[PDB]
């Protein structure tokens, strides 16, 4: 209504990866044992 | 001056009193339409009725009778003395 007919039209990541990352191993855990075997048990 | 007219003078009164606010008489998608427009200049596909909008105006009652010339050949008729018509 404002006479706007330039205006009528309207024309115009990687999340990251710590450091400390790590899958946990049976070492450095004094909670249970520390090997890893096939078929041991 | 009677029942039948005193209803339609309040109802005028009524008219008057409010603003006609130069109102189009018909609304359409106004919004809808304006998104559509704007998903058609990047997204480039819009229904074609979505793009569309329409408005209605009171224009006029008397649907366009021919015009009727108002005046002959400057060939046949003159004036009182010799002399054109306008």
């Amino acid at each position: 209504q404002e006479e706007s007919v330039y205006a009528l039209i309207p024309q115009p990541p990687a999340m990251h990866t710590s450091k400390f990352g790590g899958k946990t191993h049976p070492a450095q855990f004094d909670f249970g044992q520390n090997k890893v075997q096939p078929h041991a048990t | 001056m009677d029942l039948k007219q005193q209803v339609k003078n309040y109802t005028m009164t009524i008219r008057n009193t409010r603003p006609p606010t130069m109102i189009k008489e018909q609304d359409k998608s106004e919004f809808s339409h304006f998104r559509a427009l704007q998903v058609l200049a990047n997204g480039d596909e819009v229904p074609y009725e979505a793009t569309l909008r329409n408005v209605i105006h009171d224009g006029a009652r008397q649907p366009k009778l021919p015009p009727r010339q108002t005046q002959k050949h400057p060939g046949y008729i003159r004036n009182e003395s010799g002399g054109f018509f306008t």
